[PDB]
Formats: C-alpha cells, structure tokens, sequence
RNA sequence: GCCCACAGCCCCCGCCGCGCAGCCGAGGGCAAGGUCUGUGCCAGCAGCCGCGGUAAUUCCAGCUCGGCGAGCGUCGCGCGGCGCUGCUGCAGUUGAAACGCCCGUAGUUGGCCCCCCGCCGCCACGAGGAAACGGGAGCGCUCCAGGCAGGCCCGUUGGCCCCGCCGCGUGGGACCGCGCAGCGGGCGCGGCGCGCCGCCGCCGCAGCCCCGAGGAGAGCGGGCGGGGGCACCGGUACCGGCCGGGGACGGGUGAAACAGGAUGAUCCCGCCGAGACCGCCGGCCGCGCAGGCGCCUGCCAAGACCGCCUCUGUCAAUCAAGGGCGAAGGCCGGGGGCUAGAAGGCGAUCAGACACCACCGUAUUCCCGGCCGUAAACGGUGCCGCCCCGCGGCCGGCGCGCGCGUCCCGCCGGCCGCCCAGGGAAACCGGGAGGCUCCGGGCUCUGGGGGGAGUAUGGCCGCAAGGCUGAAACUUGAAGGCAUU
C-alpha cells in the first residue's frame, strides 16, 4: 500500500510480454535516441517524452524499439537530468506546499503532508546517494530547495 | 506477537527477563523484597522468647477463640503471633518459656481461620509441643 | 586518533535456548601506518603486534578502500 | 472440463490485467485515418497526452479516463 | 460515576498532600 | 510485506486441497518452492505442476490429486544437526513410520530421510505430511 | 583364626543361643468405618474444600482399617506440576491486556533473478587440550550401593564417548547475505621463476544493461469527495432596542411557585442593532492520519482512487529514542458577547432536597495568538503480506456489449449487510475473531488472580490543573467473561 496512505489501490501499466518493436514500426534504433535528445533539448521530463513517443509517435516501449530505457539513453548523450526526475518532482512539490503554507500558518493540514512529502524526499535521497546516482555531499536542504530546481 | 527472526535472541531474551517479573510467584521468589519482610529472615524455624500471650477470634463463618503466643524472635527482634497446634496446649506454653516458630505451612500466607497469623509452635522450652500434647515427654 | 584507529569487527552469537542469534560487535583499538590511509568503514586487516599502549594490541597489516555511502551494513567477514 | 495453464480467451480478458494468468497489456494501437487526407495515423488507444493529424496543425485525440476520444473527423481503422 | 468521583476524591488528597509537603519544605 | 512467499505458495496449496479444487495457482516463482513440490511430487503427494512464464516472477499451477493431509513451513529456518532430525520429527510429523521434513542442505533439497541416510543435516525449509 | 601401627569391625569357625515397628491418616482431593464414646460454633480440627450450634462420616478417645516402611510426619526452599513466562509453546472484541493518531532513526525484517568464484554464517568430519562426574565395553564387591577388578589371562584388562571447544583444519556449499573494478596477449625471470607496475591498439573478447514485482516512488489524463486553510458572505431564529396597534393577563409546569402586566405586558406588524449557527435535503452518503468535517462567491496548495505498451529500478515493511497532530473541558495573554449555561442565587417538592423540574445568571461557548496532551480517543479488535463461499445493497473510476438507457455485464479501490465452511468458553467473527494443540510470513506495543494502588516515593514535563513513568509492605479465596434457568 502507500508509504504515507492507507489506500491499498493498484493502478499498474502492465509491458507487453514479447519485446519486441511492433509489427507496424518503420523506425530505426538510432532514430528513436536522436528523437529523444530533441525532447531532452526542449527540457521535457523523461517520463513524459515516454508518453509523447508513446502518443505522438506510436512507440509503444523504447527499450523494445531502441534496446535501451529513456534514461540510460539521456545519460549516453550527456543529455540526463542533474538530479532523477523522481526526487525532482517531489522537490519541486515540497516548494509549492511550504509557498502556500508561509501565507497560511493555519493550515494544519497542509503541515502534515508536507511532513510526509519531505520525508519521502529523505528517504529516496539516501537511496541515491548509497547507489552513487547523487553526490555524498547531497543533503536535503528546506531554505535550497527552490534554488535546487533550477 | 512473538517476533521471529534467525539473528533476533536478544529482543525474546530482553521480553523474557523484563516480563518474568511480572508473576507475583516471580517476585516473591526473587526480588527479595520479601527476604527483608520475612520476620523467619529465610530460616525454616526461628526462637525467640514469648513476650505475650493472647485469644484471636477465629475469622467468620467459623467461629473459636485460637490460643497463641505473641513472641518476638531472638535473630531480628521482630515481632510474630504464633499459633499454638493441638487440643488445649497453650497450656503447655507459659510466658517468657522461650519457643522455636516454624512456619504455619502456607510460605507467609495466613493459614484457615486464623487471622493474619503465619507462625506456629513447634518447640516449647525445649520440648516439642506435639509431644507434650502426645504425653511423650512431661514439662 | 593521532596514527591510530578503533577498528569495528561484527560477530554473531548463538542462543540456544531461543534458536537465533544476536549480532554483537567489538571495538579493538589498532595503530594505523602512515604508509596507509583509510577513510571510516574501510576494511583493514589487523594483524597482532606486541602491547603497544593501554589499548592497542593490534596493528593494521593491510587496507582494501571502501565507498563514501554504501549504507552501514552489520559485516562479519 | 475446466483446464487451467489453458484458459478461454473472451473469459479471461475480463479479469483484471494483472490478475491474468500472463499479466498483459488491455490497450492496443488503432490506425487513425486523417480528416482529408488518405494517410493513417496511428493512434495509441489510451491517449492522455494529445496528438495531431499529419500535416493539419489541429487537435486529433480528447484525454479521457479511458480510451482517448477523437477530436476532428475520423476513420477508426482499428489495427 | 463512582470511578469518576473516586479519582476527582484522589486528585482532591493528592492537591492537599502536595499543597501540606510545600509548607514543610 | 510479502516476505516468505513458500507460507503463501503451502497455505494455498493446503487451502484448495481442503475445498478439493483439482488446480491451485501460486503467483511467485522460486527455486525453493518448485523443489518443495518436487519432493511432494517424488512422494505424489502432488500429482502434476507447471510453472506459466510472465517475464516476472513466474505463475506455479499445481494439479492436486486430493492426498495432501497438511504442508507447512518453518520460519526462521532453523540450523538442525544431523541428531536433531529425531526430535524435529517428533513434534513436527505424524509419527516416526510415515511423514516427511524437508531440509535444505549443502548436497541439496532432501526429506529427512535422505538426510538421514547421508548422515548430514541443514536448515528446515518446511514440512509435508 | 582372619584382619589391624595396635586394636577393633568384617568374615571364617566351634560352643551356646533369648525376632524385635514405627509414623501419619480413614468426608473429599486421597488409599482407608458413613463405626462406638465424650463434647455441644465451645474445645479443637482443617495446606484447600470445609467440620463442630445434641443424633460431629471431620474434634477428643478406644475400635477396626489404610498408606509407607526402619523409617514416617512437619517446616523453609529449589525443580517439577505451570503451554501460570510460552524458542518450541501463552494471551490481548467482551476474562488482565493494540500505544488516540501520523511521521520517524537505531533495531529487526525483506519479492523474483545468474548454477559452477571469493568471503560470511551453515552442515559434516577431524585435530588440539584435565581427570573425576555423567554415560558406556568387560568383570558375580555372596546380591546391592560399589569398585576397577580379575584370573594361568587381546603385550590379562581398565575400551570408548562427552570442554558448541563460539577458535583451528578439511570437504560440501543447498540456503544465507556481500563483492564498486574492463579483460586477453607482448615485452617480463622487466636484477636466481613468477607476481609487479608501467606501456603497446596490442585485435584476440557477443568487450560492458537479467528482468519490470496484482513491491514501492515519480509522471500523465480523467472524473470524485460535509478533506484543509484564508477572505467574502446569505438566511432565519434566539436576544436586545424602536414605531404604530389593541386592551388583561402573561410565563412556567407533572401540578405549581418566583421574576414579567395600566411605566399598557403577552400578542400582532414594520424597523434597527448585536453575536452565534448552518435547518428541511442529510444517509448502512462520502472525504480525512486520527481528532474531525455541511451558507454564498471566490482564492490557494493538496489527497486517495481509476485508467495507462509513461519513468525509476529495491528505492521497501514495522518501528525504541526523536518530531508533529490531537474532541471536549481547563488555562494564559488579546478581542467579542446573542444564545445556552458548571459556579452562584432563587421557586416549588420532600422527613430533609441545599438534587432532579421552573426562574435568573458568572466563567465558558465564538474569534486570535500561545499552553494543556487527555476521552467509552471504541470498531472496546496495531500495522504491512497471502489465501480466503456464496449472496445482496452503496460510492468513485474504467472497460465489454447491445436499443438506448444515468440499461446489461464485469474489473479495480473503498463503505456496508447476510451467511456456508472454519473458529470460539460462549455472545458472536466470518473482507476474520478463519486458514492455529495438524500450533512458526514479518514487525512493534501491552498483559500474567483480586485488592493495596495508579497510591507512596524518585525522575521528567506543565503557568497551573495535572500528564507520563511508577512501587512495596500488607491483605485475601476469590475477582472476572459469556450464556442458562
């Protein structure tokens, strides 16, 4: 179930079982990953270039089309975020709930689930650190946070 | 609950010691509070010389006047009523006779109609008391 | 401490009465040469030596460098 | 004469996709045609993310909970 | 409620026990 | 979590048995829990099993005869000495004569017997009486 | 005689020769009179249940009988009983007991995956080091507790096992965790042969990514909800005022009585002020981490769920300490002030009433900043995980199908009712309190007969009120649960 919620739901995307590129491809490897570094250009999170190619295109899953995922694609071309788009996101939530909270001091609510948020910020963070994605020096910092998103 | 893991010994050792004394069985055994409390002081039989001599109702619905001897022991000065066993041996016991107290049988509890009394005669002056009432032995 | 270190070594210790056992740990103080450097939580091969000190009695004969974070991990190797 | 490690296919898509015996994708790829134009445009069926038809500069797909509905005028063409 | 009441009589002796200890310390 | 996926895979083994269902279907695969059935299979406590690939964990159908008394798991695994398969068997198995502890050991997945005869002993992966 | 430092004891012989039982009980538990005396709730007995108050199966004695036996009874304690300490192997809905809730580190616990190597446990077998002891080979101390004996005898014997030795050796390496680096060749035996270490594209190497959890996190879209905050803001009612009206009561109640009426009340109608409060819709509706949550228009960040061939790749679970939240009442500074209303005052009642019912009324209720830290905070049921038998309702999202409609059928997440199995001491649970005496998924919390006592004292915390932790001495044979009559 959810870290912080009691809600036990299952919404899963579920990958085909053959690997394989679709019967109606015309696409090369290489075309997908040069497709893939405009995307990254325009600065669009690798999930959602998942989701433009996916329904823009009809690439249906990269790694059965290029033989490689999003990220390990971004990282070959130099072209990777600085930090994983998934700390990123819970960051950049972390700064909009501690915003509207500086106007409201009364929202209790609003406090508890920026506990939550920012404890799951810790904990993914010491995830990254120990697997080396992220620096050792990298430490969560409240006052940085929006200044670490640019 | 019962946590079970291979390398998780010393939480079930640390339950175990902590919640062993929760047992009223336990802590008498082992805290020793009772040692100190214990007017025999971890003796089997105790003597001490008879300081009075009185008539304790015995605790309803029975109903008699049980014969004992107060007596302090000569190991702690401390003080113990003593019941005396027998038909009509109080008699045998006279104040001031010196007695050896053994305990009443039920390890510092109360025993029968006998209110609050944990202690019984066995020995007067030198002379049992079951043999005294048997006519055994004679004063 | 000045060219010395308090080496951690891990071990288990078996109960019997209740079948799993109960990771314990030790401290052992060791000299550490200036020919080596090691940074905390490197493993380092101590190897006895004569009563060098109050304390050390070991003394380190080899080091194998470790990463910055790769979590504390109980090690009994 | 139930056989399990052999299930009945119309059946067996009504259980959860996870829940299947092989965990499996329900959504497919339709081949959209254009509003004028004679070429297909292929189409992820569950679409949250807009697409456009070749070459007109329009809106092709509606974001639905589901399976995306179709914006301009359209040929299902399923594949 | 005589569990009630009896606990406000032990907060009453446990007011008075403390307020007495105060004079004589 | 899901920790010892063998209780998961044996309580639902046990439970469609107990209903008399012909096949019960365990969602994880492992290395343990098809050598468990097939030790039960080598004393037909199970009649057939086949293990359906999802590129994941891998999907276990077992086909049961309507046999199986009870099958059980041991957690944690406990070290047991090649003495002690006396006792383990005692409280663990419905008599000396028939029953059988699963053990794993070094020379590999053996009942207590086999480890009995090959006079070794190791960790009780479960039981199937 | 034999034995002995010397006796003696044993044993051997002659000669005499004289067997000798207690201690606890007989109502049960517990084996053994429902005997015969005394006695009369006295005296006593009785571990416990109890017995005795005139027909004592229980005392005190004779009588018989029973147990055990040269011993038997009592007391204190250990162990066993007691699965009443529980690793095997306890219990926590109601018997004692799930922290009020969420986050949370230490700790503990972790899905699937690579055969074939290195470390760790791990199992086996060694070695090494004390015997006695305990086993255990053999041996008739006349038996036996014993002891190493013995007998023309394996070089007569006196074998052998047993220091978890938390080490060491050796093998297995399933299970169990962990292992970031390019490799191969050539100088190079780079100074008796390797290893270094450099340096050659040096051309040999598929040089180099398991997978995508009905784990988790991130995304996108689609709807959903009394979820939160902040302003704005309607509506009537209660209450107070005011103008006109019309004329004797009005309130209140179970009856009353007090306070209100010609200073015109009650009552009617307009009008204003003030503060609360969201009616009927409003629930087997929903949202929320619980506590809780319902006027209008906004405004601001959220949240679960579903849908998905989106991304990440074990990032997880449960949790000492630590942090936050927490109904009400209370508090402390500021407001505000209708109503209701602890205190307080009155008026009936009653023996009393000082309580219930009426009347008036302060703190409070409301707001803002703090504090408090508790509730029958309950669903009296911790959390994550799996299996789980059908039948109904309801809420959200999605899908299939057709006349087609907020239809039909599912799926997923909830909120519920009824139950077959199963379970339980039952009441009852059954989406578990099932899969459990055939007992072992993980992890935290608490309980261990009733009082004493949540007291004393010590600590901490609080402005206090108090909270949190927390006894013992001592007392007692019951307390409790659920059902039946």
């Amino acid at each position: 179930g959810r870290m912080h919620s009691k809600g036990k739901g299952i919404s899963r995307s579920a990958i085909p079982y053959t690997r394989a590129p679709a019967p109606w491809n015309k696409y090369t490897p290489e075309d997908v990953c040069e497709q893939i570094c405009k995307l990254a250009k325009k600065g669009t999170p690798p999930s959602r270039i998942g989701l433009i190619l996916r329904d823009q295109f009809a690439i249906g899953q990269v790694k059965n089309v290029t033989g490689s995922k999003i990220v390990r694609i971004l990282k070959a071309k130099g072209l990777a975020p600085e930090i994983p788009e998934d700390l990123y996101c819970m960051i950049k939530k972390a700064v909009a709930i501690r915003k509207h909270l500086e106007r409201s001091r009364r929202d209790k609510d609003s406090k508890f689930r920026l506990i939550l948020v920012e404890s799951r910020i810790h904990r993914l963070a010491r995830y990254y650190r120990q697997a080396r994605r992220l620096p050792p020096t990298f430490r969560y910092k409240s006052d940085q946070a929006a200044a670490l998103l640019a | 609950s019962k946590t079970s893991g291979l390398y998780t010994a010393r939480k079930l050792r640390t339950v175990r010691r902590v919640n062993r004394w929760a047992d009223k069985k336990y802590r008498k055994a082992h805290l020793g509070t009772w040692l100190k409390a214990n007017p025999l002081e971890g003796a089997c039989m105790a003597r001490g010389i008879v300081t009075q001599k009185i008539g304790i109702s015995a605790k309803q619905p029975n109903s008699a006047v049980r014969k004992a001897v107060r007596v302090q022991l000569t190991k702690n000065s401390k003080k113990i009523t003593a019941f005396v066993p027998r038909d009509g041996s109080i008699t045998y016991i006279d104040n001031n006779d010196e007695v050896l107290v053994a305990g009443f049988g039920r390890a510092g509890r109360a025993v029968g109609d006998i209110p609050g009394c944990r202690f019984k005669v066995i020995k007067v002056a030198g002379i049992g008391l079951l043999a005294l009432f048997l006519r055994k032995r004679e004063k | 401490m000045q060219r010395s270190i308090i080496v951690r070594r891990d071990y288990l210790h078996f109960v019997q009465k209740y079948k799993r056992y109960e990771r314990r740990h030790k401290h052992v103080a060791a000299h550490l040469s200036p020919c080596f450097r090691v940074k905390e939580g490197d493993i380092v091969t101590i190897g006895e030596c004569r009563p060098l000190s109050k304390t050390i009695r070991f003394n380190v004969i080899k080091v194998e460098p470790v990463s910055e974070a790769a979590k504390k991990r109980f090690s009994p190797f | 004469n139930v056989d399990l490690l052999y299930p009945d296919p119309v059946e067996e898509q009504r259980k959860h996709k996870l829940k299947r015996l092989v965990q499996g994708p329900n959504s497919y790829f339709l081949e959209i045609k254009c509003a004028g134009c004679q070429d297909i445009v292929v189409v992820y069926s569950h679409a949250n993310t807009p697409v456009f038809c070749p070459g007109c500069t329009s809106q092709i797909s509606i974001p639905t909970g589901g399976k995306c509905a179709f914006t301009s005028q359209v040929e299902r063409y399923r594949q | 409620m005589r569990a009630k009441w009896a606990k406000k009589r032990m907060r009453k002796l446990k007011r008075k026990r403390r307020h007495m200890k105060a004079r004589s310390k | 979590v899901r920790i010892n996926v063998l209780r998961d895979a044996l309580k639902s083994i046990c439970n469609a048995q107990r209903i008399g269902k012909k096949q019960v279907i365990v969602r994880p695969s492992s290395k343990v829990i098809i050598e468990f059935l097939q030790l039960m299979q080598k004393n037909g406590y199970i009649s057939d099993f086949a293990v359906v690939d999802n590129h994941r964990s891998n999907r276990i159908v077992v086909n049961l005869i309507g046999r199986l008394n009870k099958a059980g798991v041991i957690s944690p695994r406990f070290d047991i000495p090649a003495n002690d398969i006396e006792k383990w068997v005692v409280n663990l198995l419905p008599s000396r004569l028939f029953g059988h502890i699963i053990l794993t050991t070094s020379q590999g997945i053996m009942d207590h017997i086999e480890a009995q005869h090959r006079q070794i002993g190791g960790k009780v992966i479960g039981y199937f009486y």
